[PDB]
């Protein structure tokens, strides 16, 4: 609850300390990568991603200096329809690559 | 047919043992673990499959397998970052002293920052000194406790700390104490600058003549030119 | 020559008696090049070892790896040794690790110096035609990073210290220079919040109250650390009481077209009218009354110097032979870059305001500031070289 509150209140340095006490090394390494981000919307987007709030994370990434992080997040979650809809507006050159990876998943799904 | 997150987690753990990262990306996606999928994409810049699998093992909490994989790759740099992230600072320092000497100062600095955040200033001082960053991190950390900073400056007897403390005293208007510490620091330029600012140009000229310092002589020449 | 035991006993006594040239002659009479190389490495006759390594390339690694490691254990010497080994990529990788460590340690002045050294290595590597364009791109990238970290160090020191060594106008200029020079992707360890906070504070002190409001409005779009929040809120409440104008004395004049330019420009480091790049003093970051110019086609750099020395009693500025003859050597500054870069020529439009350039890093300064900084530090503040070095 303290860790989640530190993420909601954007206190990344305190969240690192709390997750290091919890022993969640994976979250600590990921927070150490984001610690230097000063863009409020980009940082809030990554922290929303870490709290599993992907719709708020997408809206914040679209309002940030790097909208492409929304596409990357949706690609990583395998939400291919949303990733393709984002790619149409933000990066048309990535559509074919996203479509190949989606097609491999669809070919496995039958 | 199985939508259960716990099964996709157990499969991601078995993907560490089988080293199959293609299936791990899918597992992380289906469990919603966006962070682990991102960490794997970033790890694709590393050429070593075992290092990429150690990143997956770190994201899943398999710390023993992650440690064994990093040791197997001989990448003591990622092992050091891992030990810092695990809070195992003593093992991080041991690895840095024996195998990753290039990061040893950075590890001492990060550990000193962690000790400072833990309110243990006395150990933080020693590791800021070992990292050679005390010249700015200590005056910062002790800026709220000026008596301890004065005692520390007088203990270390370092020209740059005496200059910093003299510049602090100068900002507070305590010029006689500033001159004393600038004399300890042998900073004949700052001595002449202060004596010129006080209007004691003859004492500035005596210092410039006796020390032979080119910068102090140049500054005094500019003052005489302005006069 | 049949008396091998007596001859080897003579060779080993000549070695034991620190006489490696006659031990070497004895080993050469016996045909033993392996003992000869070990004899030179053990007697530390590096010049003779290097001469053997040039005659027999198979020993280069056996001479230079022990040497580079010894220089690293005693990193600057390690880099010179990786350079001498021909392994330019490993030399760059070691220096990139040290830059990242310096940034992580907040040693931004050392980071700036190492980024300048990385830039010069990239220029040395760019002498190979197969990597010219990519390594020239990396050269400009690392040169720009060296200048960004050199400026940011002063701001960082101001924010962390309870006092300023630097003049308010210097910190104002540095903050403006950094905001103009910062890409959309902020380089590691650099803080936009610190740069905008110093700009807001110094803009208030200097009477640039619209720029101060703009800096506070830009700060509201960024995540603010808890230690600065009270000061930034108080500053935002304070600036609302001030007039809505900026001091005319702060406004950057373009010396080429005599246009007054806005205090922040969305076009990075250029005039809004003529698009001439601003040239900044590496001490004070004031704009320098210099205009960059280019030689007419068919004049060599050696010919251009000879015409400038023979004094008779975006659109680029291109200069003919007769104009070069009319120009005084006092007014023209020349950057003598190494080979796949042409020499760059700059004209001072205010001859009374003396400008000086470092002969090694080619950074430009007010002469009185450069003289003072060199006399204080014993060296150029940017490249740490003493006045004894006239070379690039």
């Amino acid at each position: 609850e303290l860790a989640r509150a530190c993420l909601h209140h954007m206190e990344v340095e305190f969240a690192i300390r709390v997750y290091r006490r919890i022993g969640n090394v994976g979250i600590v390494m990921s927070l150490e990568q984001i610690k230097g981000i000063e863009d409020y919307n980009l940082l809030a987007g990554h922290l929303a991603m870490f709290t599993n709030d992907y719709n708020l994370a997408q809206d914040l990434y679209l309002a940030s200096s790097c909208p492409i992080a929304a596409l990357e997040m949706r690609r990583d979650l395998q939400h291919w329809d949303s990733a393709l809809q984002l790619a149409k507006h933000l990066a048309p050159d990535q559509i074919p690559f996203i479509s190949k990876e989606y097609a491999i998943q669809l070919e496995f799904a039958g | 047919l199985i939508k259960s997150e716990a099964v996709w987690e157990n499969m991601a753990r078995m993907c560490v043992k089988t080293q199959r990262l293609d299936v791990a990306k899918v597992c992380l996606g289906n469990m919603g673990h966006a962070r682990g999928a991102r960490a794997l994409r970033e790890a694709e810049q590393e050429p070593e499959l075992e290092a990429r699998v150690a990143v997956l093992a770190t994201q899943l909490g398999m710390l023993e397998d992650a440690e064994q994989l990093y040791r197997k790759c001989k990448r003591h740099d990622l092992l050091n970052k891992f030990y810092q992230a695990a809070g195992r600072w003593q093992e991080a320092l041991q690895v840095a002293e024996h195998h990753d000497r290039v990061h040893l100062r950075s590890t001492y600095h990060r550990y000193a920052g962690h000790l400072e955040a833990s309110a243990d200033c006395s150990r933080a001082l020693s590791y800021y000194e070992k990292s050679d960053t005390h010249r700015f991190e200590v005056p910062r950390m002790l800026s709220e406790d000026l008596p301890s900073l004065e005692l520390y400056v007088n203990k270390m007897k370092d020209k740059t700390l005496w200059r910093w403390w003299a510049q602090y005293l100068e900002s507070q208007g305590e010029m006689d104490a500033a001159l004393h510490y600038y004399e300890l620091a042998r900073d004949h330029f700052s001595l002449v600058r202060i004596h010129c600012f006080q209007g004691n140009v003859q004492k500035a000229a005596q210092i410039a003549n006796e020390t032979g310092n080119l910068a102090a002589s140049y500054h005094l020449a500019r003052q005489y030119e302005s006069q | 020559k049949a008396e091998r035991e007596p001859l080897l006993l003579c060779a080993t006594y000549l070695k034991k008696l620190d006489s490696p040239g006659y031990a070497a002659e004895t080993y050469l009479k016996m045909g033993d090049l392996k003992s000869l190389v070990q004899l030179h490495v053990e007697t530390q006759r590096w010049d003779e070892a290097f001469a053997l390594g040039e005659k027999h390339p198979e020993f280069k690694d056996d001479i230079y790896m022990p040497y580079a490691q010894w220089l690293a254990e005693n990193f600057e010497e390690a880099q010179k040794a990786f350079h001498k080994a021909g392994r330019q990529r490993e030399a760059v990788q070691v220096l990139e690790q040290l830059t990242n460590n310096a940034v992580a340690e907040s040693r931004f002045n050392d980071a700036a110096y190492y980024y300048w050294m990385l830039s010069m290595q990239c220029l040395d590597i760019a002498q190979d035609p197969a990597q010219k364009d990519t390594m020239l791109g990396k050269f400009y990238h690392f040169q720009r990073l060296a200048e960004l970290y050199h400026g940011y160090h002063a701001i960082h020191r101001h924010t962390e210290d309870p006092f300023s060594v630097h003049r308010p106008e210097t910190l104002f200029n540095i903050s403006r220079f950094l905001l103009h020079s910062l890409p959309k992707d902020t380089p590691s360890g650099i803080s936009k919040v610190k740069i905008l906070f110093t700009l807001a504070k110094q803009s208030k002190a200097l009477g640039a109250y619209r720029l101060a409001r703009h800096a506070y409005d830009k700060l509201r779009g960024l995540y603010i650390p808890a230690r600065f929040q009270k000061s930034i809120e108080l500053g935002t409440l304070t600036i609302r009481a001030k007039p809505f104008h900026d001091s005319e004395e702060l406004v950057p004049l373009c010396y080429r077209c005599s246009t007054n330019n806005p205090l922040l420009n969305n076009l990075g480091n250029v005039c809004i009218n003529c698009r001439q790049p601003f040239i900044f003093s590496a001490s004070s970051y004031d704009v320098l009354h210099l205009v960059e110019f280019y030689l007419e086609e068919g004049i060599t750099d050696e010919e251009a110097i000879s015409l400038i020395d023979l004094e008779v009693l975006f659109v680029p500025v291109v200069v003919s032979r007769l104009v070069l003859r009319s120009m005084s050597r006092r007014d023209v500054l020349i950057k003598r870059w190494p080979p796949p870069l042409r020499w760059q020529y700059f004209r001072s439009l205010l001859p009374d305001a003396s400008i000086t350039m470092c002969p090694s890093c080619f950074q430009m300064f007010h002469s009185e500031d450069y003289e003072l900084l060199v006399l204080q530090h014993g060296c150029c503040p940017y490249c740490r070289r003493c006045k004894d070095d006239p070379g690039p």
